[PDB]
């Protein structure tokens, strides 16, 4: 069910997969026009929608350093870590939101990142390299 | 068995403050007023205000700790110095001036205080002066020692007049979330300000706001929703104001009476004064009417929503302000281009028992009116108003108060709510109080079961 | 044949189909120097070429929630519908230009990006994710 | 072994191939906040930091016109030439920069972008489209 | 080298009496005029 | 109303002198189109 | 035009003292009026014509 917007928010993660492409198509072009010219209050929101595609190529940089590139749901080949929520399967995908999971795994992201850009693209391409000549 | 795996766009969002929009309703070409407040760089409404519901989400709000107050009143802020900056300066203004009561004090018991004014202004060439008159108004010096008079404007900050061309009647202004971010909307018909909605919407761009700058009475804003409402940053800490949000709209009608005139006296190769003209017809002072049924039955049903913080079967008192500053101590507000500044004393004398209070159509309220201000922040600069050709008359709907409780040791005793206001930030708190601005993070890492190569 | 930018305008679509890469490369990169700080007159054309990286990446955006992601010809699985353009092959790549073809589809464009946008990755991706455990 | 940001600038273009995420998640946020309205300073660093993404998109486009697209490293179909370089494998990768190994290259690098982008695809599309009825 | 390359077979219908070329024009001249007379001598004193 | 005079530019607008060191030979300037359009 | 003065205070000559007690018609709060004011001061001036 689609729901619009945001509209999965308190869903569960595998309802709320169901809508990624809405929530990515939403926050990339919200386009104002700005064909008039005003002088100085053009500049704050000009900053604004710069700093935002700063702030979206930073995440493509991520989407994009580690194996997955295509902007959809997308897998790698680093291991889950019992560590990192205690929870078996469906625990998670039908009793748990985005934002809770998110909250869970604050303490803990931080070296998921790298984890994802280290272990694999520092080692995956350069095994890639090693592996086609024949 | 199980791999971490992303996923782009995520319903992920972290609260923070940032740079947002405005909107320029889309009526802002019929309008032709050249500038109002905003129309000069906002964009127009979208056809369909996207209101999405988000169910099951409860988020947690706090109106006092907000940034989008901060961003309105430092837009409002440049928005004032920005309109001034073009205008007519009047520097050469700050002369002597030799006055004269106006020559109506009839019966002196009532007062009469407009000052026929006369002095020497310079002129379109620089070599020769002229003498013209009529500045008027009760702001003034009393001189140092036909009375001379100067201005105490000048006593401060430089003078500019506004410009004739534009308006100061509010277009509505909705502020708009810029792109990647969203702004979440509290929905649930009573809401404390601060703690969790349960009931939250998102939008762009929020609902139309009028920027209204009034003291002592919040006027054309939004209804609260079937209860009367009573915000405060700490109820218990006397120095924070105390909000308050009207159910039903308090009829009020404001008039200036004097069939006035304008001259437009030249001044200077380019620019040109607008002087107040002699006052054509009967003069009387001007005033707001507010019916007192509507005002008796607005403060029976705002008691009963204090009683629920201060006592069950307790008596409250509200007398009038208590003194300092001006735009302070009066109701002050815009209407048509003057500066009306009514006193409210009339309004505030009650005390309450638990089921009543301690004919008469109306309730009028005596009302002076002021042309230079000096409400800016910028003690560097003041506005003079440009006189209205005619009669003035505008109604409105009254939707707030701001109080101030009186502090000390009066548990035992009662409680007295005193008028106040000053800062500007608490005339918009009544209006983005159910917003709060979210930035969108749309990664996130979750475990399935699948195997790349 | 190149014929430099936009030369095949008025071409077939199947000749225009061999100048891709000169309409793309052209169009992202007119790149203006603007060291020189000059007040009034760098926001309206800074302005300009802001929005030209915000046109840029919308169509980027909707060319990655579609399966097509590479920035090349790229095909999909949704079917070609009879009622868009009544004509068999080879009369459209062999006897038609880009804008007409842009003509008669503008009538029954505007389906067309939802039913690659949601009959696909909202349910491709979910069947990726729901075939590859195995 | 990593030594931060640039640390192989003057090591083997194999062991500096080692630390390619390295460099590219460094070089597109620098990001510096904003939020104070300075009138006339901003338009000279956010003009700086908006060329900064021109120069960033346009280096993807020559990636995405390539047959190389993903932000790693990739491979080709076109065949490396004699007269570019007239050096062995291992002669380059354990003796040679990537300032030196561009140097050589300046002289005969300006012809290898184009036989990237039309000997490619512009051919290995269509035939692409070619070979995938069957 | 100003990059001129005729599109061939192509007909574009033209207006140029509802372009916003000349309206953009019109605004940088009339927006060159003030930037040039805003920081010279200004002779308010000449109205004698 | 030797007579007197006085500036009609006075009874309209302002008055400023243009810089002597600039200059009014028009430069030739053609318009260019920025990314993305032509 | 300021009309100054030396420092009262040029002891032995043959050093230096070289503050300007000026004192001039100064423009003031209002346009009307003008008042006198004083205390410039500094080696840097003309020496008038
Ligand atoms: C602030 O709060 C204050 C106080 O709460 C409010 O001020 C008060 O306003 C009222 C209304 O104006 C003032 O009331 C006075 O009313 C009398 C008229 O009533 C008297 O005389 C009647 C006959 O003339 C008589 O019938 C009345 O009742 C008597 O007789 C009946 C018969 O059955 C009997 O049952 C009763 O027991 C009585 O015996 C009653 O006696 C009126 O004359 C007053 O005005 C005149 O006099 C005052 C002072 O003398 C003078 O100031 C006026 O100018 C005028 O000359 C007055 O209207 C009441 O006096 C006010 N209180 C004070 C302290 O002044 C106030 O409205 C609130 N707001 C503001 C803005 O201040
Ligand atoms: C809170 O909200 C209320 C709305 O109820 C506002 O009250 C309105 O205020 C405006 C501005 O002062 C008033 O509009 C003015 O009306 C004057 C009288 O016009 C009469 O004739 C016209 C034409 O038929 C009628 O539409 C109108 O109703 C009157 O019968 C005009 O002279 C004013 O002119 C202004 O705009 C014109 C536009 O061209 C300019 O040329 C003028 O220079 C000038 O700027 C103006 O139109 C309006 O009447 C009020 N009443 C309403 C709508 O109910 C409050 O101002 C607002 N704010 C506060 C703080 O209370
Ligand atoms: C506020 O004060 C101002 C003064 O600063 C005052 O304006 C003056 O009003 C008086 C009203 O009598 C004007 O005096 C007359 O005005 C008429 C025009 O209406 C003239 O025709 C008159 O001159 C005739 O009579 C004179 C008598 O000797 C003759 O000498 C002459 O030749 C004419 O025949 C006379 O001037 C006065 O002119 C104005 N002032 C100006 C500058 O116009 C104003 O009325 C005061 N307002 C209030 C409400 O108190
Ligand atoms: C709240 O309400 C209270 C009343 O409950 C109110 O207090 C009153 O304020 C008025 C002024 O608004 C006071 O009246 C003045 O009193 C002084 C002496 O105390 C007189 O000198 C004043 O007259 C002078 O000015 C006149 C102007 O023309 C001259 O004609 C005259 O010759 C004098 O120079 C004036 O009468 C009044 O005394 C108080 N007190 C009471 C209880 O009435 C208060 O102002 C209201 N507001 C606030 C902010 O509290
Ligand atoms: C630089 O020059 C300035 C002048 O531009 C000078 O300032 C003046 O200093 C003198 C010092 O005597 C002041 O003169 C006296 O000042 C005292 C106040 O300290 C007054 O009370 C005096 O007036 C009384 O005596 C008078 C004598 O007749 C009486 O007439 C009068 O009623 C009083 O009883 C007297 O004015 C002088 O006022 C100032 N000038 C100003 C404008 O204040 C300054 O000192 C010089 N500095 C140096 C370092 O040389
Ligand atoms: C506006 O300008 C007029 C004229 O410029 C001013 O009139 C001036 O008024 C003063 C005060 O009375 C006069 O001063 C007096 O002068 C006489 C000699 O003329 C002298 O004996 C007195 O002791 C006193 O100093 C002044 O002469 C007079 N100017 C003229 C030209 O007559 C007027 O005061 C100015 N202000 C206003 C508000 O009108
Ligand atoms: C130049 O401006 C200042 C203000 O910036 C003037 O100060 C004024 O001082 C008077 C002194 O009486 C203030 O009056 C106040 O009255 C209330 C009662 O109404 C009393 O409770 C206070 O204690 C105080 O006395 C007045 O508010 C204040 N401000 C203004 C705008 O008048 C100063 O007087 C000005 N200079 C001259 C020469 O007038
Ligand atoms: C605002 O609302 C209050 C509360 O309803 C009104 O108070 C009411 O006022 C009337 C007349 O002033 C009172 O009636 C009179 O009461 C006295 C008490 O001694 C009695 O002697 C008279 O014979 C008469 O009955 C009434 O009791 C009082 N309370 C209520 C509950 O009605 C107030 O009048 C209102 N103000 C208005 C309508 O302007
Ligand atoms: C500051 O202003 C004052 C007064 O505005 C200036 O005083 C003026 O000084 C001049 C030069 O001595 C006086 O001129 C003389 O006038 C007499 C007649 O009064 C005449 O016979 C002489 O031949 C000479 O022209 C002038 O009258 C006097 N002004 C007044 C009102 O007395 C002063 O010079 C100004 N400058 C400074 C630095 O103080
Ligand atoms: C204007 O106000 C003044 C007072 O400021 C009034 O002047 C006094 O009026 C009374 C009347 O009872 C006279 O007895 C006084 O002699 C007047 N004072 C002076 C100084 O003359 C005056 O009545 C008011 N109205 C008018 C029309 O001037
Ligand atoms: C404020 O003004 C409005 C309009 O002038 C008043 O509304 C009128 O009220 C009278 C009396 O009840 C009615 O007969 C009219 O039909 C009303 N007109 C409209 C358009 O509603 C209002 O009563 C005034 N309020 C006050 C407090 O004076
Ligand atoms: C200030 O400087 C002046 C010179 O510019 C000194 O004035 C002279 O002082 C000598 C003392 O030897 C006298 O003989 C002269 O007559 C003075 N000149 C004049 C013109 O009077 C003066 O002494 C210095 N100091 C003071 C306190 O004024
Ligand atoms: C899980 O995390 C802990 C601490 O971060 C680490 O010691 C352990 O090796 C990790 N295990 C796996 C399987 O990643
Ligand atoms: C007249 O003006 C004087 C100015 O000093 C003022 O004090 C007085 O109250 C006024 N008289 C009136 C308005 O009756
Ligand atoms: C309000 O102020 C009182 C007195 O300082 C204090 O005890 C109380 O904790 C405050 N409450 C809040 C919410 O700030
Ligand atoms: C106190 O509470 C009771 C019951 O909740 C309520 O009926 C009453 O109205 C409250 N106090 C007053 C005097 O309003
Ligand atoms: C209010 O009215 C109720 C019901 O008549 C009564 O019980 C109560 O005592 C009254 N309270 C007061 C303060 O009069
Ligand atoms: C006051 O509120 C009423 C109730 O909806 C509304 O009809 C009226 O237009 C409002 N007036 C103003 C000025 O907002
Ligand atoms: C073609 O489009 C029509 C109307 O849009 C629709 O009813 C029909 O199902 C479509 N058929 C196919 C094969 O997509
Ligand atoms: C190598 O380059 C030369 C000159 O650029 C060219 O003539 C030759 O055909 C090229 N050979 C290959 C194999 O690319």
């Amino acid at each position: 069910v689609f729901l619009g917007f945001l509209g999965a928010a308190g869903s569960t993660m595998g309802a709320a997969s169901m809508t990624l492409t809405v929530q990515a198509r939403n926050l990339l072009s919200g386009n104002p026009d700005w064909l008039p010219d005003m002088t100085v209050w053009g500049i704050k929101q000009l900053q604004a929608r710069v700093l935002a595609v700063e702030r979206y190529l930073r995440d493509q940089q991520l989407l994009g350093i580690w194996g997955c590139s295509g902007k959809l749901i997308c897998c790698t080949n680093v291991p889950w870590n019992s560590s990192w929520s205690n929870r078996n399967l469906s625990e998670i995908w039908d009793n748990m939101t985005w934002l809770q999971w998110d909250k869970e795994i604050s303490n803990y992201t931080q070296i998921i990142y790298g984890l994802l850009e280290e272990s694999q693209n520092q080692q995956e391409k350069n095994e890639q390299d090693l592996l086609a000549l024949d | 068995n199980l791999w971490v795996t992303v996923y782009y766009g995520v319903p992920v969002w972290k609260d923070a403050e940032t740079t947002l929009f405005c909107a320029s309703d889309a009526k802002a070409y019929d309008t032709e007023k050249h500038n109002v407040w905003a129309t000069h760089a906002c964009v127009p409404t979208d056809p369909n205000p996207q209101e999405i519901h988000l169910e099951n989400v409860t988020e947690e709000f706090n109106m006092w700790k907000n940034n989008m107050v901060e961003q309105m009143h430092t837009d409002i802020i440049s928005l004032w110095d920005q309109s001034l900056k073009p205008c007519v300066k009047l520097t050469p203004l700050c002369v002597t001036l030799q006055c004269t009561n106006v020559t109506n004090n009839i019966t002196d018991d009532m007062r009469g205080e407009l000052k026929n004014c006369s002095f020497n202004m310079t002129t379109e060439l620089r070599d020769k002066k002229q003498k013209v008159y009529s500045l008027f108004y009760r702001l003034d010096v009393v001189q140092i020692n036909n009375k001379e008079y100067r201005l105490i404007n000048c006593n401060t900050s430089a003078i500019t007049q506004a410009c004739p061309k534009v308006s100061f009647e509010p277009i509505p202004i909705h502020y708009c979330a810029p792109a990647g971010f969203a702004i979440l909307k509290c929905k649930d018909k009573k809401f404390n300000g601060t703690g969790p909605c349960p009931s939250v919407s998102t939008v762009q761009c929020t609902h139309g706001i009028k920027p209204v700058v009034s003291t002592q009475l919040l006027l054309n804003g939004s209804l609260a929703e079937e209860e009367v409402m009573i915000r405060s940053e700490n109820i218990t800490n006397n120095a924070k104001n105390i909000l308050v949000q009207f159910n039903t709209p308090v009829q009020i009608n404001c008039t200036r009476p004097n069939n006035n005139t304008r001259k437009s006296i030249r001044i200077g190769p380019g620019q040109a004064f607008y002087a107040t003209g002699d006052i054509i017809g009967d003069i009387r002072q001007a005033h707001c009417n507010v019916s007192k049924a509507t005002w008796n039955e607005t403060l029976g049903k705002v008691v009963k929503q204090l009683r629920k913080h201060f006592g069950n079967n307790t008596i409250i008192r509200f007398a009038n302000s208590s003194g300092g500053d001006l735009e302070v101590t009066t109701h002050s507000f815009n209407c048509g281009g003057e500066f009306f500044y009514c006193n409210t004393s009339g309004l505030f004398n009650s005390t309450w028992i638990s089921n009543t209070s301690v004919s008469n159509d109306s309730i009028t309220l005596p009302c002076r009116i002021k042309q230079i201000i000096n409400m800016w922040q910028r003690i560097g600069q003041a506005m003079y108003a440009p006189p209205i050709q005619g009669v003035i008359r505008c109604v409105s709907n009254i939707t707030g108060l701001i109080l101030t409780r009186d502090g000390g040791s009066t548990n035992s005793t009662t409680e007295t709510f005193r008028p106040g206001g000053g800062d500007m930030r608490d005339n918009w708190r009544s209006e983005l109080y159910k917003y709060k601005v979210v930035k969108i993070e749309p990664l996130g890492v979750a475990p399935t079961r699948c195997k790349r190569r």
